[PDB]
């Protein structure tokens, strides 16, 4: 089915010629614009009093990247290299070797987040819940080196937010 | 909310505010303290000179009345 | 005390200038459902000195190949005829009374459009000196449909002196006599000083910015004596003079409420307005205006 | 976006109109030969950055024809929506965008405001306000949270009344009128033999739609 | 003595005007122009801030890249930039102008802005959400708060 | 009417600790609303909530003017946060 | 004398006002780093012109209204303004106002 949009035919007796005339001479249709302005002008703005108020976020927000660990202390990541293997913007580079006890684990795991796409995809590949895309997104940088993310700054990310980062996951977890 | 437009506005309001009111005191205080004469026509001009020679301190404001006829 | 009287006079609009920006933007977005600015200062009142700081601090971009004769006269031009369009007009008394003030803000009027032409022919730009072409157009195009309402208003004053209109309309006000020249002259002060809907188009620059808003200010004080007559009590002035900045600051306001409500008209649309439908009003008004004091015994006095 | 346009004016009137495009190829098509159909699913999002998730939808709908096999029920049912909410998001976009272009610029903060409130309903279901990666080959990435159909509901009630604020702004406005009628008219006949599709065509009469 | 006062006192009146005062043109070639402008938009509302929206390339203190810089339009971003005052900042928006992002290995895409302009804020993202930019924006002020100007020209 | 909201803006004054403490949050937080405290933060932010406002004015804090190291009287930005407060103000739970 | 010291004051202060924008940014350091002629542009300031010079003939009608030849004064007035009207209405019809 189908609507018809302009098909419209103006009247043509005198009372409708005389509406047209007195719409063009006396300027009915921009008194009536001007009406709508002023209308929208007496009510609340929606500006919010950014840094003091904040925008609605979800728990499934994605920002900064974190490492996170165990609740005895120690990290997750086993470097199993599926969040390097799955990153679509091949951001992540990621070296290991047994460590002095036997684990498994990193000695490398850089993050290029002027690569990152921030598609979560990493967060969702890792089986141990390691890699995080936790929910801070004001960092802001005045170098472009200090986006070039490696093990340490990871961790102090996780070690940082793990207490958010903990309760968002608590909160979504079940939807995945 | 809107209200707040009304600081602004005003300190527009004040500055429009000081020409007018300003001439006013000044043409009072130049004149008198009466409105400036104002001269078309070279009729009232000629008005205005009559009264500045009978005035005698050479100011067309300072008025003589009837008291001055003797 | 003549310097302090122009002074008073001078300073004043720059300040009421400088905040009519604030102003404009605040109420644009007040319009548009947000704030202007408001951070700046307690109700971003320190908006417009920061404004002007940061504009008199950063580097001019001089064209390196331009005249810079009329590179720099221009500015002064405009500036200059900005501030005496002022001293005419009476609130309620007028800085200088002259027999003929009309006549002679038609003619600062006339003169207004050679800042426009030589700073489009000091641009050394093809398209630059284009636009200006443009502009000088619709200027003199629409100052024509001035000129005649303004005699047209005026045939029921009986002069060319801005004082006696404040005498004329003691009992009504000339908006009730003559809307249709009232609505014509809006809107060619609208195209007059490039508002919407007919905006087509560091330092020098900041100084057609004052010239330009000092203009648009005075165009709303000469249509609010024009035509909405504030009463006047010779034994306390001050209330004629709040009426009239009441009624300037309401016209200025309604300047910006066009702005913020409308699309922009194309430049063969606004030209065609005018040459086609405000030219032959206009004169028929004329006519009707040059009859009706005659046809009604109802002839102004002074002459 | 970025355009760069070589005129040949007589007048005022246009003689000849030449865009030269390619100031944004990245070469999409290329990177997307070097991975696989999830990694390259994100691109899709990036193509027509207006509306992201009908992008998402064609993929995957491709993929899924290749594939041989069907979303449920349910995803479907997600896609069509989250597809009509992105088609409300493109029109506000262009009208709006075509209006500040011609000058009104009042109705782009208007419904920039019911824009950001679409953005909560994308950020809320994916954790990306626009470019979710939302919709997958297999149907949907995660399933709605428990209040999201209401707030659409809530969203969706209001929103007839700002379309109709914005026509009371353009409609009928004479300015606006002699800005678009009778100008860039095409006949069927050239829309149909030109390439052209969706309303470019039914702006003509032509009675079709996907 | 009061000669370092008043070069202070100077410098920080300076600061404060140009800082409260930062008039953006934006490069909006990708997608993140459309979180710029939402920025704009009543609920972020950066003109509130004395940030205008869209000032001309003429008169405009900061240069927002907002998208990816390919190989074909790096000459009319350097030229843009060659042509604005001189108190003038870079500020890069998103993983395409920080560092190519998802195109970073494309043969027609430059790989970050800062290749062809010195670049005083990167905000990171993709694209960063208009809150983010707004933070990146304060940062910016911030950091021309840091500086001083009139001290140096003093002790030099 | 007008002398209702007159009074709102007397008490908007009087709730803010005087004049002083009114005038330091109009310049500081360019806001000068009250609402109920909810929480206290052990670098010295102050949270505060009105149910009455619109979602995304129904939240707020106010910063401490002395963060780690450096003075924050004017020098505030959203990263001084820290998470849990975080998480609560940008409207990813309920529950402070 | 009044109204040229008027003059003086603004053309002074203008100078003056723009003299210290222009050089205000000058002290410091810093890098320091056609034919189409359109006929129409022509036309329509001719046209300006013609009617200006009629409006000039037009402009003393304030006080042409006090002659006792009202009937005399009127006929000339509106003659005047139809010749207006005439040469904007062949202007028209000779399609001198088109774009
Ligand atoms: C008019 C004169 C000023 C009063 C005024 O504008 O009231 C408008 C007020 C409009 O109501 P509203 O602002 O939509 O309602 C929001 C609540 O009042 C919201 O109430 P609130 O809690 O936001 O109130 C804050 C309070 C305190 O606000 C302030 O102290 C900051 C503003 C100071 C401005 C100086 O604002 C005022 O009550 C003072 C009004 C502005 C006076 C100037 O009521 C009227 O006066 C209507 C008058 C008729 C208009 C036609
Ligand atoms: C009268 C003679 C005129 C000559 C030319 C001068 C032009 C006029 C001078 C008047 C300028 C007004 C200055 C007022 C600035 C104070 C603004 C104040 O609010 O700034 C505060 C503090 O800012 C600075 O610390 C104060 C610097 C102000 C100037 C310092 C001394 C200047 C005096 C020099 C005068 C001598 C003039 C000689 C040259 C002609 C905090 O603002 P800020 O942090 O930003 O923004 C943060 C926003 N938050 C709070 C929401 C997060
Ligand atoms: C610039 C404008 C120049 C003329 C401005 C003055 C026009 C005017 O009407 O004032 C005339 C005034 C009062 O006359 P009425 O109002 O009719 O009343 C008299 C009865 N009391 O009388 C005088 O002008 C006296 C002084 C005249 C000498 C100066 C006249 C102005 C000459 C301008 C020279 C500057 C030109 C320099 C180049 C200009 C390039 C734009
Ligand atoms: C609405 C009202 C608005 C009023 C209109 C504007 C008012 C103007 C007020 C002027 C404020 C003072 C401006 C001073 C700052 C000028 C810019 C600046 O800081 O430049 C620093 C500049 C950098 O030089 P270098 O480091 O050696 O070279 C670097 C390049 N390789 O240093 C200087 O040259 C200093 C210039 C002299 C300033 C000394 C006194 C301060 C100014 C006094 C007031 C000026 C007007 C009187
Ligand atoms: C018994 C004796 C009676 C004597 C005779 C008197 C009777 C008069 C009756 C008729 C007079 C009406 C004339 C009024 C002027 C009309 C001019 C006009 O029609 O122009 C419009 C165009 O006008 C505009 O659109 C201008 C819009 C610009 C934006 C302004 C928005 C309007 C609202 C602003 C408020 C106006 C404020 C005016 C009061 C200010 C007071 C100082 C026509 O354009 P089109 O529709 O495209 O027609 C072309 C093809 N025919
Ligand atoms: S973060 Fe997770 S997916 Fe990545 S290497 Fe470590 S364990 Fe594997
Ligand atoms: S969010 Fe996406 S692009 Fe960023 S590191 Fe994870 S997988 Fe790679
Ligand atoms: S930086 Fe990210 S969000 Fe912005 S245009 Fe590129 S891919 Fe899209």
């Amino acid at each position: 089915t189908y609507k018809f949009v302009n098909m419209r035919e103006p009247s043509m007796d005198m009372k409708s010629v005389t509406d047209r005339a007195a719409q063009t001479l006396l300027w009915t249709e921009l008194v009536r614009g001007l009406g709508m302005t002023l209308s929208y002008l007496f009510r609340e703005p929606a500006t919010i009093n950014y840094p003091f108020e904040k925008g609605p976020l979800s728990p499934r927000f994605r920002g900064e990247h974190a490492l996170r660990r165990y609740p005895s202390g120690e990290e997750r990541c086993i470097a199993c290299k599926l969040c390097e293997a799955v990153c679509p913007a091949q951001a992540i580079t990621i070296e290991a070797e047994p460590r002095a006890d036997g684990s498994r684990r990193t000695t490398r795991y850089d993050i290029d987040m002027t690569k990152c796409i921030y598609c979560g995809f990493c967060q969702e590949a890792c089986p141990v819940d390691a890699i995080v895309e936790g929910p801070n997104f004001e960092f802001s940088t005045e170098t472009h080196e200090e986006l070039l993310y490696n093990k340490e700054k990871l961790l102090n990310n996780g070690d940082k937010w793990e207490a958010e980062i903990a309760a968002n996951i608590q909160a979504d977890y079940l939807y995945r | 909310m809107w209200f707040e437009i009304l600081p602004g506005i005003a300190v527009m309001a004040a500055c429009l505010f000081i020409p007018g009111m300003a001439t006013a005191h000044i043409h009072k205080f130049t004149n008198g303290g009466k409105e400036k004469r104002v001269a078309h026509f070279s009729y009232q001009w000629n008005l205005m000179e009559r009264d500045r020679r009978i005035s005698g301190v050479n100011r067309y404001h300072v008025t003589k009345g009837l008291e001055n006829i003797d | 005390m003549f310097m302090i009287n122009i002074l008073s006079l001078i300073i004043p609009i720059l300040l009421a200038v400088a905040f009519l920006t604030l102003v404009e933007r605040k109420v644009l977005g007040y319009m548009q459902l947000r704030k202007g600015p408001n951070v700046v200062g307690p109700y971003g009142l320190l908006q417009p000195i920061a404004d002007a700081l940061k504009l008199f601090t950063k580097e001019p971009l001089r064209p390196a190949t331009s005249s810079i004769s009329m590179f720099i006269i221009a500015p002064i031009l405009a500036l200059s005829l900005a501030l005496t369009m002022w001293v005419p007009l009476p609130m309620p008394y007028p800085l200088i009374n002259m027999n003929l003030g009309v006549l002679f803000m038609l003619a600062m009027s006339s003169l207004a459009v050679y800042s426009i032409l030589w700073s489009g022919w000091a641009s050394n730009s093809k398209y630059a000196l284009i636009g200006a072409l443009r502009a000088v157009a619709q200027t003199i195009s629409y100052e024509v449909t001035l000129a005649i309402i303004l005699l047209s208003v005026l045939l029921m004053n009986g002069s060319y002196t801005l004082s006696t209109l404040i005498t004329t309309q003691e009992h009504i006000w000339m908006i009730f006599t003559s809307w249709p020249l009232a609505m014509m002259w809006f809107i060619s002060t609208l195209a007059e000083t490039n508002r919407a809907p007919f905006d087509l188009t560091a330092g020098p620059f900041a100084m057609f910015f004052m010239a330009e808003y000092a203009n648009i200010i005075m165009m709303n004080a000469f249509t609010a004596i024009l035509f909405l007559g504030a009463s006047h009590d010779p034994h306390t002035p001050e209330l004629y003079t709040i009426n009239f900045v009441l009624k300037t600051l309401a016209l200025t306001i309604t300047f910006l409420w066009i702005r913020a409500s409308y699309p922009r008209f194309r430049y063969d649309q606004l030209m065609h307005l005018l040459w086609k439908s405000f030219l032959p009003l206009t004169l028929a008004l004329c006519m009707w205006h040059i009859s009706l004091p005659i046809m009604t015994a109802s002839i102004p006095p002074q002459s | 976006g970025v355009l760069r346009l070589v005129m040949e004016l007589s007048g005022e009137m246009v003689r000849k109109c030449d865009p030269h495009i390619g100031l944004l190829h990245r070469g999409t098509e290329k990177l997307i030969e070097y991975k696989t159909y999830l990694q390259a699913l994100p691109y899709f999002d990036r193509l027509d950055y207006v509306s992201m998730m009908c992008n998402e939808q064609a993929y995957s709908l491709a993929v899924e024809k290749l594939l041989n096999i069907q979303p449920p029920p349910r995803a479907q049912w997600i896609r069509v929506l989250f597809g009509e909410i992105t088609r409300l998001l493109n029109h506000i976009m262009a009208v709006t965008t075509h209006a500040l272009d011609i000058g009104a610029m009042t109705p782009f903060f208007w419904m920039f405001e019911e824009r950001e409130k679409m953005f909560e309903f994308y950020e809320r279901v994916s954790g990306a306000r626009m470019h979710a990666a939302y919709i997958r080959p297999g149907g949907v990435h995660q399933d709605l949270p428990l209040g999201l159909l209401d707030d659409i509901y809530e969203f969706s009630k209001n929103f007839s009344f700002r379309i109709d604020e914005l026509e009371e702004m353009l409609t009928n406005n004479r300015i606006w009128r002699n800005r678009t009628v009778d100008i860039g008219v095409v006949t069927a006949e050239d829309a149909l033999n030109y390439g052209f599709s969706g309303v470019m065509l039914r702006g003509s009469g032509i009675q079709w739609d996907l | 003595s009061r000669g370092e006062y008043v070069v202070a006192k100077l410098d920080d009146l300076v600061n404060w005007a140009r800082r409260s005062s930062l008039w953006p043109m934006t490069f909006g070639l990708a997608c993140c122009a459309v979180e710029m402008m939402h920025m704009a938009a009543p609920r972020y509302d950066m003109d509130r801030f004395g940030v205008v929206f869209r000032a001309s390339p003429r008169q405009s203190d900061v240069m927002i890249v907002a998208g990816t810089l390919t190989n074909k339009m790096a000459p009319a971003l350097r030229k843009v930039y060659d042509q604005m005052p001189e108190p003038r900042y870079v500020v890069s928006m998103g993983s395409c102008a920080n560092g190519g992002g998802y195109y970073h290995y494309s043969y027609s895409v430059v790989r970050g802005c800062d290749r062809i302009v010195p670049v005083d804020i990167y905000v990171p993202g993709c694209p960063p959400t208009a809150e983010a930019l707004l933070y990146g924006i304060l940062q910016l002020q911030r950091k021309i708060k840091r500086e001083k100007r009139l001290r140096i020209w003093y002790r030099r | 009417e007008l002398v209702q909201v007159l009074r709102r803006g007397l008490q908007q004054v009087s709730g803010h600790g005087g004049l002083r403490g009114y005038l330091r949050v109009l310049f500081r937080a360019n806001d000068v609303r009250v609402g109920t405290l909810v929480g206290e933060d052990k670098y010295g932010n102050k949270y505060y909530e009105d149910n009455k406002q619109f979602f995304g004015r129904h939240r707020w804090v106010i910063y401490t003017t002395e963060m780690n190291g450096r003075d924050t009287f004017w020098d505030v930005d959203g990263s001084m946060v820290p998470p849990e407060w975080h998480r609560w103000l940008h409207c990813m739970t309920d529950d402070p | 004398m009044n109204i040229m010291l008027t003059l003086l004051t603004n053309v002074t202060l203008a100078s003056l006002l723009v003299l210290i924008a222009f050089w205000l940014p000058q002290l410091n350091a810093y890098s320091e780093k056609r034919l189409p002629f359109s006929m129409k542009f022509f036309l329509v300031a001719i046209t300006f012109l013609l009617f200006d010079l009629e409006i000039a003939l037009l402009l003393p009608l304030p006080w042409a209204s006090q002659t006792n030849n009202l009937k005399t004064m009127l006929t000339m007035a509106l003659f005047l303004l139809i010749l207006l009207a005439a040469s904007l209405a062949y202007e028209w019809t000779q399609k001198g106002l088109e774009w």
